[PDB]
């Protein structure tokens, strides 16, 4: 479920997001 | 009769990937999680079906006291008071066989 969380995270603030 | 646990797995997988606190407590996600765990716990308590017992056990046996394990132990009490002795023995054998962390399964 947090798969979608980080999927939208990395393209909702446009960061590599380690 | 196997479709039951198949769909059980296929649904519960989409709910609790790692923890129950990974979604903040007191929040709609957490709130619905406590609702559904109560629902399974009670429906199984009445049912006394094994496969549900294991499934909710291992998902419980990931993080210590993250899914309200007091309800868990109370459900054990109200189950072990009910049911035929042979039924209880079957449940015990099933949850013994699931044993083979990995330790925490039986422990809790």
């Amino acid at each position: 479920n947090p798969a979608e969380n980080f999927r939208v995270l990395v393209k909702q603030k446009k960061a590599s997001f380690e | 009769l196997e479709e039951l646990r198949r769909v059980l797995e296929q649904l519960i997988v989409a709910h609790f990937p790692m923890q129950s606190r990974e979604f903040p407590p007191g929040t709609p996600r957490f709130n619905n999680y406590v609702d559904c765990m109560k629902k399974f716990l009670d429906a199984l308590e009445l049912s006394q079906s094994p496969m549900l017992l294991e499934l909710m056990t291992e998902v419980l046996c990931r993080e210590q006291q993250h899914v309200m394990e007091e309800l868990f132990q109370s459900s054990f009490r109200r189950i072990a008071r009910r049911g035929s002795c042979v039924t209880q023995v079957g449940l015990l054998e099933s949850v013994y066989e699931m044993f083979r962390t990995r330790q925490s399964f039986v422990d809790r």
